[PDB]
């Protein structure tokens, strides 16, 4: 039972650090899509005015 | 004269429709934030409990 949760509180540890890469991705994923709306609001913007 | 008021009709159509379609699609960006905010709020609470267990 002890290698049992040595085992498991490695695993869990590495899906912590995996989830946290994909949520650090998202972030990313979050930046480029605030960027995005940016862009689109001021050339949305240019073609309106 | 036909022709034009046809496309003048399509163009603010199409104009209306792509007003509410970025409105919409701003809305859900914000909705899509505010849970992955409270997924990463709990998360951390997690990680805490996590860092205790290191001590258990």
């Amino acid at each position: 039972v002890e290698k049992d949760l040595n085992e498991l509180q490695t695993l869990i540890e590495a899906h912590f650090e995996n989830r946290k890469k994909e949520e650090e991705e998202l972030i990313s994923l979050k930046d480029r899509i605030e960027k995005r709306r940016a862009e689109r609001a001021e050339q949305q913007r240019i073609r309106n005015e | 004269s036909d022709k034009l008021k046809e496309a003048e009709t399509r163009a603010e159509f199409a104009e209306r429709s792509v007003t509410k379609l970025e409105k919409s699609i701003d809305d859900l960006e914000d909705e899509l934030y505010a849970q992955k905010l409270k997924y990463k709020a709990i998360s951390e609470e997690l990680d805490h409990a996590l860092n205790d267990m290191t001590s258990i």
